[PDB]
């Protein structure tokens, strides 16, 4: 049993900037001192985030 | 000296071969390195002389 | 209480990831973010000259 | 006469080892090929092994 906590729908919803961030191992294994090249489906940098 | 993350069983290097792996029963990290290696080169005077 | 939370969307692109000498990730770059960024992940170099 | 360039030094491999984890236990194989009652198509079961 649940009683609604909000009468109010929305407020309008404001953004800062993900500097860099959101960035995840794309396999698992083990590399040092490599720059790798990798395409996934990752967060654009300096993007809107609410 | 690696030191794998415990979800990691496989290192590679820039030329994606293999180069470290952990053994499954011991969990100790190993090194793969190449056995040959070197170069060789021969001098001869001449088959119709020696 | 005092609690925010944030959300951000996914999306398909390439990246360019700097590896530790301990295996960690350090930095990495986007790839489309601006032609500097570009050129950073087409010549596997975090300094361009 | 001359000096020729030949092939690199070879070194054999003199064994043969292999390493695979501790395991005994034998995998479920009368439980998921001999079930007395299978899923449906529409809601098909899906089980680790
Ligand atoms: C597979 O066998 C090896 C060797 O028998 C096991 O290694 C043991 O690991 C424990 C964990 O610390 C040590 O206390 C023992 O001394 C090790 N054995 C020996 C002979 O030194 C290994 O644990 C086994 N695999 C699994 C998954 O248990
Ligand atoms: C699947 O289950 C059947 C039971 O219906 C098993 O058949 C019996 O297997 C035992 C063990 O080999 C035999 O002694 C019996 O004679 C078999 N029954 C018949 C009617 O022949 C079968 O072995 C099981 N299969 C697996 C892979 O577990
Ligand atoms: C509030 O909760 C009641 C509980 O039944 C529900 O009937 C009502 O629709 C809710 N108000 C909404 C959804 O605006
Ligand atoms: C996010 O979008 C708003 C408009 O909705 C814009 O004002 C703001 O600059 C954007 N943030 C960026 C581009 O980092
Ligand atoms: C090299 O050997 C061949 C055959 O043995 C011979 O015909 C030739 O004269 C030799 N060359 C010299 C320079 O002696």
């Amino acid at each position: 049993q649940c009683v609604n906590l909000t009468t109010r729908t929305q407020l309008p919803p404001a953004y800062t900037n993900s500097f860099t961030r959101g960035v995840y191992y794309p396999d698992k294994v083990f590399r040092s001192s490599v720059l790798h090249s990798t395409q996934d489906l990752f967060l654009p940098f300096f993007s809107n985030v609410t | 000296n690696k030191k794998f993350l415990p979800f990691q069983q496989f290192g590679r290097d820039i030329a994606d071969t293999t180069d470290a792996v952990r053994d499954p029963q011991t969990l100790e990290i190993l090194d793969i390195t190449p056995c040959s290696f070197g170069g060789v080169s021969v001098i001869t005077p001449g088959t119709n002389t020696s | 209480g005092a609690a925010a939370y944030y959300v951000g969307y996914l999306q398909p692109r390439t990246f360019l990831l700097k590896y530790n000498e301990n295996g960690t990730i350090t930095d990495a770059v986007d790839c489309a973010l601006d032609p500097l960024s570009e050129t950073k992940c087409t010549l596997k170099s975090f300094t361009v000259e | 006469k001359g000096i020729y360039q030949t092939s690199n030094f070879r070194v054999q491999p003199t064994e043969s080892i292999v390493r695979f984890p501790n395991i005994t236990n034998l995998c479920p194989f009368g439980e998921v090929f001999n079930a007395t009652r299978f899923a449906s198509v529409y809601a098909w079961n899906r089980k680790r092994i």
